This record gives structure tokens, sequence and C-alpha cells, in this order.
């Protein structure tokens, strides 16, 4: 879950 | 932010205000100029909408009408028999 | 979408990741 907590961060860079 | 989040005022982890903030923010910022109506109108939307949250925040949780008739009866003296009794003894020993 | 909506930026990731740690933080110390 490395990449996966900066994935969903990732993820909500572009819902914010 | 202190005590808990979802206590917010604006409505920042409870409620979906802050995207109503967004589409706010994507209003005010490709404007090249400036002017007074256009900024202060909408800053009644970002205090109106948020003044009437935390009203509807602390009615429920301590009785609002509650305390804020019996802190008055403590200053202004509403139960007026009831430290007319303190006065009494509290007389007879501040001597 | 755009990057002056999304302001700014990396405290709010950082953000994000604490309930991440907090989703594994809440989770154990209910099998303790």
């Amino acid at each position: 879950a490395a990449a996966a907590a900066a994935a969903a961060a990732a993820a909500a860079a572009a819902a914010a | 932010e202190n005590q808990n989040v979802n206590m917010s005022r604006t409505g920042s982890i409870l409620k979906n205000q802050e995207d109503t903030f967004a589409a706010e923010l994507h209003r005010l910022k490709q404007q090249p100029l400036f002017s007074l109506v256009d900024f202060e109108s909408v800053l009644d939307r970002i205090r109106s909408t948020v003044a009437e949250h935390l009203w509807k925040l602390m009615v429920e949780e301590s009785d609002l009408l509650g305390q804020l008739k019996i802190i008055k009866d403590f200053y202004l003296l509403g139960r007026g028999e009831l430290f007319q009794a303190f006065i009494d003894v509290a007389q007879n020993m501040l001597k | 979408s755009e990057s002056v909506t999304c302001q700014s930026f990396e405290l709010t990731l950082r953000s994000c990741l604490y309930p991440h740690i907090g989703k594994q933080y809440l989770e154990c110390c209910g099998n303790l």
C-alpha cells in the first residue's frame, strides 16, 4: 500500500 | 479544528459547502480586473451560509435556551429568594 | 482539474496520508 496512498493523494489532487 | 472536525462552521468534513467554495474560487480568479461589488457580494456567500450552520450547531448540543437564562439568573438575580438565604447567612460571618 | 482550486498543495496531501496511516492505526488498536 506504498504507492496506493500516493495514488489516492493524486486522485484527491484532481478532485480538489 | 481543536475539539472535533465534524463541528465545523463552513461544512468541511461533514458538508459540501466547500465545493460551493471551490466554485466561488473558480469564479473569482480568472477575472483580470478588480472592483468592489463583485468582491463583496460573494463575501456574503463565504459568510452567511457559514453564519447559520454554527447557529444550527449550538442549539442541539447544549439546549441553548437553558443556560442563557440560567447565567442571567445568577447575575441579574432572577431567583431572588434563593440568594437572600445566602445573604442572611453570609452576613453573620463576613463581620 | 485546475491548480488554483486545489490550493496548496503538500500539506493537503499530507493530511490525506495521516488518515491513511490512521485507517491502520485505528484498525490495529481494535485488534489489540
